[PDB]
């Protein structure tokens, strides 16, 4: 197997059989949710291991294989994720942004949230927050400022949760990536409609992507914050 | 009343409490909103908007965790009220009220009956003011890259693991 650098940091191509999209695992030898690991050697020789990161499985490895310019998602990065239920995506982005990097991961449920404070435990670059995120101000205590803001929510209200976690977290400059599933919220009228509500927050849309073929109806929207307002 | 300005802010670190003097002079902030907001993002020139106070450590995790819980419920904990009592100025005959900027408007009348004198402000000068504090961080108290991060992890393993029930 020849590992590849993807074009986003921290993200890797694994070159074997088939071509994987990886994450270099920051728990070596743990799997999270049952994806496989990849070690690959490079005095004994050094083995690094990776995970398959499956597209299908999570919203974020869907937009990076469409293409996504700008992820705002890098090694050395502060994250804010909202959704992040069991921890399946939020351990890839822990990967990526390695130890350097902070990925505060919010999720309301108690039942994924049991399994995320768990997972989180393997890895310190991973703040469990288990709230609401409806109302940042209950958790204001446990986050710093954010370079990225990642939201797979799923709620009719999103835009509002995204906007209020925003305007309390997410430095100035910093990147929104918002999945948008319309049928939990006509799909390209709905989309229109959320990217209008990300704009009057101050967020300015740079790439819309479909999810397709790994989902249907679903479409990632990338913004940049403008905490002065769109210029 | 009329639009006052800020004079002091509260900031909830994940180590303490912090009271800082704002300094910014407010004649028709206004109109200066995106001047303002630029240069909160440079750590020299907010350095001119805000300075502390005093910061008031927690005694340990236990109160730290304590006071997440209050601070999530909008409660005023003893840790708060004392910072506050200490370090605010006490209104007198010659200045009869203070202002404070905190970011989370339930706290407001948690503060206010705790003491009457202070008028809490949450509006959009203050927000901006508080992501400085919690934008430049560490660079704003004498005692590094990580501190307030490392707190941060387990405070909120600590917060959620009570919610979850572990």
């Amino acid at each position: 197997v020849v590992i590849e650098p993807h074009r986003h940091a921290g993200v890797y191509i694994a070159r074997g059989k088939e071509d994987l999209l990886v994450t270099k695992n920051m728990a070596p030898g743990e799997s999270v949710y049952g994806e496989k690991r990849i070690s690959v050697e490079e005095v004994p020789p050094t083995k690094v291991e990776y995970r398959v990161w499956n597209p299908f499985r999570s919203k974020l490895a869907a937009g990076i294989m469409g293409g996504l310019d700008e992820l705002f998602i890098a090694p050395g990065k502060k994250v804010l994720y909202l959704g992040a239920a069991s921890g399946t995506s939020v351990s890839h982005v822990s990967d990526v942004v390695g130890p350097e990097g902070v990925v505060y991961a919010v999720e309301f449920s108690h039942r994924p949230g049991r399994e995320l404070i768990s997972m989180a435990k393997k890895r310190p670059n991973i703040i469990p927050i288990i709230e609401d995120a409806r109302h940042p101000q209950k958790y204001r205590m446990l986050i710093g400022m954010v370079d990225c803001v990642f939201a797979d929510v799923a709620q009719p209200d999103q835009a509002r949760i995204i906007a209020l976690n925003s305007h309390m977290f997410l430095k100035d400059q910093g990147g929104v990536v918002i999945s948008i599933k319309a049928n939990c919220i006509d799909a390209e009228t709905v989309f229109a409609r959320e990217v209008q509500k990300l704009r009057e927050e101050r967020i300015k849309p740079l790439e819309q992507l479909t999810l397709e073929p790994y989902e249907r109806d679903h479409c990632i929207v990338v913004g940049r914050y403008m905490r002065s307002g769109l210029k | 009343g009329a639009m006052a300005p800020i004079e002091y802010l509260l900031f909830e670190e994940p180590t303490g409490y912090a009271v800082f003097k704002v300094k910014l002079q407010q004649d028709d902030i206004g109109s200066r909103l995106k001047e303002v907001q630029e240069q909160i993002n440079d750590f020299g020139a907010f350095t001119k908007l805000i300075e502390l106070v005093s910061f008031a450590p927690f005694k340990g995790a236990a109160e730290a965790l304590e006071n997440a819980n209050d601070i999530s419920e909008g409660l005023v904990s003893e840790s708060l009220k004392a910072i506050l009592d200490l370090n605010l100025p006490k209104a007198s005959s010659k200045k009869k009220n203070i202002t404070l900027a905190i970011s989370d408007k339930n706290l407001g009348p948690s503060i206010k009956e705790e003491f009457p004198y202070v008028d809490c402000i949450s509006n959009e000068l203050a927000q901006d003011l508080i992501r400085g504090v919690r934008l430049h961080g560490e660079k704003l108290f004498k005692g590094q890259s990580g501190d307030l991060e490392r707190a941060q992890l387990g405070l909120g393993h600590a917060y959620s693991r009570a919610k979850v029930k572990f």
